[PDB]
RNA sequence: GCAGUCAAGCGUUCAUAGCGACAUUGCUUUUUGAUUCUUCGAUGUCGGCUCUUCCUAUCAUACCGAAGCAGAAUUCGGUAAGCGUUGGAUUGUUCACCCACUAAUAGGGAACGUGAGCUGGGUUUAGACCGUCGUGAGACAGGUUAGUUUUACCCUACUGAU
RNA sequence: AGAACUGGCGAUGCGGGAUGAACCGAACGUAGAGUUAAGGUGCCGGAAUACACGCUCAUCAGACACCACAAAAGGUGUUAG
């Protein structure tokens, strides 16, 4: 049983994040600039894909 | 642009006492004693009226000014940790394999072992930091409670449990397994 | 060997490199087997892939029924004729080199084995030990 | 040959999971040109064998991130040259194509690494044949066959030894 | 590779650019003293670890014409507008 009362608690650290378009870093959702220097702290961020 | 004067205040409550020796803050309260070495920040402390402490930065840049506010928050965290305490609560989530966590003792260290995580035969051991009291929760299914005085010692010991039970080579969005923080509160009641 | 055989094999001295011709030890119709490869053989410069007893090899039929020639098929070496040492310190060898035609999963194409087979080949291939009469 | 920028569009819907037109900015000297600076009182010319080291633009192995990632299998990306990257048929071949093993059969540099190290199969003398061209002697980046691979005991370097 | 004007090298040392036939300074009898050029004054290296206002932290900073290379595009890095 998934128990959705624990799914959203688990989804806080698993899927509700952001992905940098350049260095693929996993980022906080409401962040605007990536924390990785190698991509130059770019602003091209996307939401993390969820399963269908 | 080299702000000439930026300053933050620190409110000290009734029962606790703060002593500072040139950067060394010692907060002593009902729940115990907390000491911190802040010798890498270069701020200036001053006592005003025995119930309020002011921290001042003179001729600091934007980065150095940004290190002023974190000083007040670290001292306040030390203050609230010795009056109200810090209490972290986690929940165990699993689909098929019941996670078995027990308190063990090797060489007088009080490790935390994890068993039956995703059917793994490996026993992951987590050492309890000094000052953190681990107690298994009652009347709630699969809940652990971390209690202590230092917030950076409870949360870091908490982070060790969350990062030791990771899932590899699988879909994280499907295998919802781990030891995740449910609520960060305080030890004392009514607040 | 590799896939098809359960269990591990102690190292047997290599005696059948690529190009060796060994007799066909079962009634599949072939007369000899021509080793062209060894399954699970390492890669080293100028080193010929050499087979041992109990190993699975890729072999071609040079003499025998015309239906079995001019194609690649797996084979299992049951006799070595090169002296090898077991863990119990006995150096033993057969008279000739023999092989049996099998599939990648290790089931024999034939039905019966003529002559003896090695012990290491019998415990590694259940379908070979079931068709053999005498083991060493 | 390799890498970016922009994003019209493809992608069941959804530009940027993956791609990606029209354009535009570069990198590399492992291709081939262009040039004629060095060498014609000679720096021994292709390939292979052998052996060492280096480069990363990573094929595999290690650790991670992303996905239109359920599992399994793959795909894309990051840190990474530590450690590996084969046995054969054909061709003098480089290159290539098949057979097969393998975790994988990645790309290159070192005077297109390496002939007082080898080999002389290719190319490129003198012998000879064929085809085409030429009145002819002869010509052919056309084919074919036969054709001497010299010297270290010096200095340094290196390996050992007083 | 081929022209135009002028200055140079070739035919030319000297001080400077670590180093260089052409660049900068300046052209050369033999010596002494003083002052400078170009270039420099943390040490190698003779000469202020001078003064003054700011900017920059770089898990491949930057450091001086000729000159021994770097771009488009980006950065809630920081500064000024
Ligand atoms: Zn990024």
């Amino acid at each position: 049983i998934i128990e959705p009362s624990l799914k959203a608690l688990a989804s806080k650290y698993n899927c509700d994040k952001s992905v940098c378009r350049k260095c693929y870093a996993r980022l906080p959702p409401r962040a605007t600039n990536c924390r990785k220097r190698k991509c130059g702290h770019t602003n091209q961020l996307r939401p993390k894909k969820k399963l269908k | 642009m080299k702000y000439i004067q930026t300053e933050q205040q620190i409110e000290v409550p009734e029962g606790v006492t703060v002593s500072i020796k040139s950067r060394i803050v010692k907060v002593v309260g009902p729940r115990g004693t907390l000491t911190k070495n802040l010798k890498h920040i270069d701020v200036t402390f001053t006592k005003v009226n025995n119930q309020l402490i002011k921290v001042a930065v003179h001729n600091g840049g934007r980065k150095h000014v940004a290190a002023l506010r974190t000083v007040k928050s670290l001292v306040d965290n030390m203050i609230t940790g010795v009056t109200k305490g810090y209490k972290y609560k986690m929940r165990y989530v699993y689909a098929h394999f019941p996670i078995n966590v027990n308190i063990v003792e090797k060489d007088g260290a009080k490790f935390i072992e994890v068993r039956n995580f995703l059917g793994d035969k490996k026993i992951r051991n987590v050492p309890v930091r000094d000052g953190v009291t681990i107690e298994f929760s009652t009347n709630v299914k699969d809940e652990i409670v971390l209690s202590g005085n230092s917030v950076e010692d409870v949360s870091q010991n908490a982070a060790d449990l969350q990062q030791i039970c990771r899932v590899r080579n699988k879909d994280i969005r499907k295998f919802l397994d781990g030891i995740y923080v449910s609520h960060k509160g305080f030890i004392t009641e009514d607040l | 060997s590799g896939n098809g055989a359960q269990g591990t094999k102690f190292r047997i001295s290599l005696g059948l490199p690529v190009g060796a011709i060994m007799n066909c030890a079962d009634n599949s119709g072939a007369r000899n087997l021509y080793i062209i490869a060894v399954k699970g053989s390492g890669s080293r410069l100028n080193r010929l892939p050499a087979a041992s007893l109990g190993d699975m090899v890729m072999a071609t039929v040079k003499k025998g029924k015309p239906e079995l020639r001019k194609k690649v098929m797996p084979a299992i070496v049951v006799r070595q004729a090169k002296s090898w040492r077991r863990r119990d310190g006995v150096f033993l060898y057969f008279e000739d080199n023999a092989g049996v035609i099998a599939n990648p999963k290790g089931e024999m194409k034939g039905s019966a084995i003529t002559g003896p087979v090695g012990k290491e080949c019998a415990d590694l291939w259940p379908r070979v030990a079931s068709n053999s009469g005498v083991v060493v």
